[PDB]
Parts: C-alpha cells; structure tokens; sequence
C-alpha cells in the first residue's frame, strides 16, 4: 500500500 | 537553530541541498527557516515536506530490513546471535522517533496554530498525521493507542476542514484522504473503512475533473492513480 | 571511536548497517573496529572500504551538482545570486576533505605499517591513492600538486608490489590497474598513460585466465569488462 | 571514465 511519495519538490 | 543564516539563504540552500540530494542538510535549512517564526508560502511548506519525507524514508526503510532481520533471528530453530541486531534496530528506531519528534516539535511550536489559511492548516495538519503514523509503525508498548489516535485525530481534523473548503480534486485534499486511507489499512486494523475511503474519495474527484485546466487535470489524476493502484492492491 | 563496543559486535553492525543501506552507520562501525587496534581480514578490509566508498561517493556526487551550478553562475548574463552556492558547495567540500583525512589517517594510524602480506598492503595502498584522488578532485589551491603526487605515489607502491606478488588477474591487482588509470585520465591529465595502462592491464589478464576457476574467472571478467568500457569511452 | 564501483560487499 503506499502513500504519496511526497519525496521530490 | 540556524539561527545566524537568513531565512532566505535557508530556503536558497534547502532547494540546493534537494538538487544534490542531500536530504538531511535540506531539512536542517528548513527547520532554521521554519525557526525564524514567519509562516510559510505553499512553496516554502513543499521543501519542508519533502526534506522530511525522504529523511524519514530513509529512517524506515533500514528499520524495516533491521526488524526483519530481528524477527528471523527469533523465530524457532534460529542460532542465537546476540543482542546485535535488537540493539542497532532499536539504535535506528530512537534516531527514527527524534525525526518524527522534531517535526511534531516545528508543527505545534507554531506552524499549525498560526495557519489560518484552508490550505495550509490542512497541509499541516495532514504532516501532523503522517509522522504520528511513522510513530505508530514502530511502537509497540503503553502509547501505542494513544500514538494512534494521535495520528487518527490530526487526518480527521485535515479531512473535515477540506471537505469544507477544498474542492474534491485538490492535490492536498487527495493526497490527504490517500494517506489517511494507508492509515486505516495499515495501522488502524480498518481496511474497509480503508477502501471505503479511497474509493469515494476516487469518484467524488472523478465528477469534478471537468472543472479543471490540463495541468490542474494532471496534477490532481496522477494522485487518483494512487488510490487506484492502492484498490487494486486492497480488493 | 565506539570505544565501549565489542570488535566482534562492531563488525556484526557493520554487515546489518549495509543491509539497511546506512553507510554513514557502516564506516562509524568499521572506524571503531579500525581503531581496536588489530589486524583485519579481508572480509573485514572489503566492509571498510565498502562503507567509506559509499559515504564519499554519495558527497562526491553532491559536490559535483553543486560546483556545476555554482559554475553556472559565475558565467557571462548570469544573474548574481549572492554567496549561497559558493558557501553550501564549501561546506559539502569541507564534510568530503574530512571524511578523506579520516580514512587517510586509519591508514596512516596503523593499517598500512602492519600490513605485511602482498594482499593487504596492496588493499590498503590503493585505498590512499583512491581517497588521495578525492582530495584532488576537490583541490585548487597550493596543495594540488602535492595531493596528486600523494596519490601517484600511494599507486604506484601499490602497483609495484602487486606486479611482483599476485597474478595479472588478481582482483584487488585489476581494480588498483583501473582505479591508477583513471587517476592518469581524469586528475593528472595524462590521457595516453591510462589508455596503455589500461589495454596492458586487459591483455595481460587476459592471457592469465586459463588458470582460473569458473568463480575466479566471474571474479576477473567482471573488472576486466570495467578497463574494456573505460578503453572504449578514451579511444 | 569509472572507476571500482566498490560500493557493494
Ligand atoms: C501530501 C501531498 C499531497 C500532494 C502532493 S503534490 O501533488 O505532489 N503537490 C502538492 C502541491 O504542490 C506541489 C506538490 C504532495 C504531498
Ligand atoms: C579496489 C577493488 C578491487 C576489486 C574489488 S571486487 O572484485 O569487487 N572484490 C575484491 C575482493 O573480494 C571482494 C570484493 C573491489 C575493490
Ligand atoms: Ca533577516
Ligand atoms: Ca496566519
Ligand atoms: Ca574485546
Ligand atoms: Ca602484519
Ligand atoms: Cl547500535
Ligand atoms: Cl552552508
Ligand atoms: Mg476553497
Ligand atoms: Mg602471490
């Protein structure tokens, strides 16, 4: 299940 | 901290330290930039985000090799290998739970209280849930209730002010109601409060992309992906 | 460094610290296991160098993101940005020459005056011509020369010996060959010097490979195919 | 131009 990735401005 | 740099080099260098992907040193730029007590643009609130996000990333994912390792290591038949592994996975785990601390820490002293904005006191309140919900992954005694409902609060006041004042395909909103679906998938034992969630939350953005202009349109489809690639996985 | 933790235990953590991809984790373990004061195997030689290599690597890599930009902006209609990408690159600069003066000062303090066998000195003198070559690539100032000429120096003891003491396919012996070629190429601008040490390197392993086992043959054309793309991208 | 990756044990 994932979350936003939320890791790249 | 930071407290002799200007808070516009702070966020100079944060967007520099994400193009070399040197997460940790973006972080510590935006929380001195967060510490100088002016609120944030949506720019500004994205660096943050996105600093902690990969440090925090980084932090779970070694905890999760570290606890597999561990469990293994306990299971029946298993040479015993000392106290190794449990020390550096519960080494990993304290460095991992100040993280989420020190975000907590920025969001109550003062980000939240002074967001007065639908969109920026729902941004913040959806962080307040993700590392309450990092948190959670990892506790295991007393507090683990309590860690949990924590995170389960802050989502259920980020998702009330949105449907109040967001449209259904906002990116924050989504991304919201995706987050807090894994919450209750993952950490709240709820997978049909779960799908639930992310399906209505599917549709109800499904009828409102008609409102939107091509990038707005592909900004807020690409999170839809994700829910669906989350429904595809869950049923 | 870790003074009050077992050698056993810190060579344990530094095996699950790769696992979980926590290099900086790693080499900290290794360093306290350096600094026990006993020999190492190879094994232990490999963690060493594994972890360091990823940590510099990782600051290498920033170092060079940050000095294209800060190049950028030091060019002609180029709009002043004020000293942020100049002072941020200084300090990435600052973090790697440490990292580099502290694996040179293992080696120095004691690795390299009590290794005795051709396969650890050689393992320890390539290390300081690698960690040397850092350095340069960094440096501009008084000292760059006499960086360059302590990583020539580290190279070529290393090459002596492993020229007298191992196989032309020895592995440690064809990653100095390469590792030394690329010093020539890239730091000490002699492009025909790594080119034809290189293609000797190549050739004369490959003349040796009759000898070797199924497993040593993987071992030996993996870094042989490495000298093959190099030749290729210089000729 | 690469050198030993080196990065994996
Ligand atoms: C939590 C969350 C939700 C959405 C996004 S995003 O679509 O990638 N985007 C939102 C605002 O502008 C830039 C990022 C990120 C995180
Ligand atoms: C510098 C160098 C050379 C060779 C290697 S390796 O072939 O990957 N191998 C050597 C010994 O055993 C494990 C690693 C690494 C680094
Ligand atoms: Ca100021
Ligand atoms: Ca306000
Ligand atoms: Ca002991
Ligand atoms: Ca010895
Ligand atoms: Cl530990
Ligand atoms: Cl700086
Ligand atoms: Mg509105
Ligand atoms: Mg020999």
């Amino acid at each position: 299940a994932g979350s936003i990735p939320g890791r790249r401005s | 901290a930071m407290g002799s740099m200007e808070r516009a080099s702070l966020i100079q260098k944060a967007k520099l330290a994400e193009q070399a992907e040197r997460y940790e040193d973006m972080a510590a730029f935006m929380k001195g930039a967060v510490e100088k007590g002016e609120e944030l643009s949506c720019e500004e609130r994205n660096l943050l985000s996105v600093a902690y996000k990969n440090v925090v990333g980084g932090q779970r994912a070694a905890w999760r090799v570290l606890s597999s390792i561990e469990q293994k290591s306990n299971e029946e038949g298993s040479e015993e290998k000392g106290p190794e592994v449990r020390e550096y996975r519960e080494k990993v785990e304290t460095e991992l739970q100040g993280v989420c601390d020190t975000v907590l820490g920025l969001l109550d002293s003062h980000l939240i209280k002074e967001a007065g904005d639908a969109e920026s006191r729902v941004f913040y309140l959806k962080m307040k849930g993700d590392y309450y919900r990092y948190l959670a992954e990892v506790a295991t005694g007393d507090d683990k209730k309590r860690i949990i409902d924590s995170a389960r609060s802050a989502y259920q006041e980020a998702m009330d002010i949105s449907k109040k004042e967001m449209p259904p395909t906002n990116p924050i909103r989504l991304g919201l109601a995706l987050n807090f679906s894994v919450f209750h998938y993952e950490i709240a034992n709820s997978p049909e409060e779960a799908i639930s969630l992310a399906k209505t939350t599917f549709d109800e953005a499904m009828a409102d992309l008609h409102t939107l202009s091509e990038d707005s349109y592909k900004d807020s489809t690409l999170i839809m992906q994700l829910l669906r690639d989350n429904l595809t996985l869950w049923t």
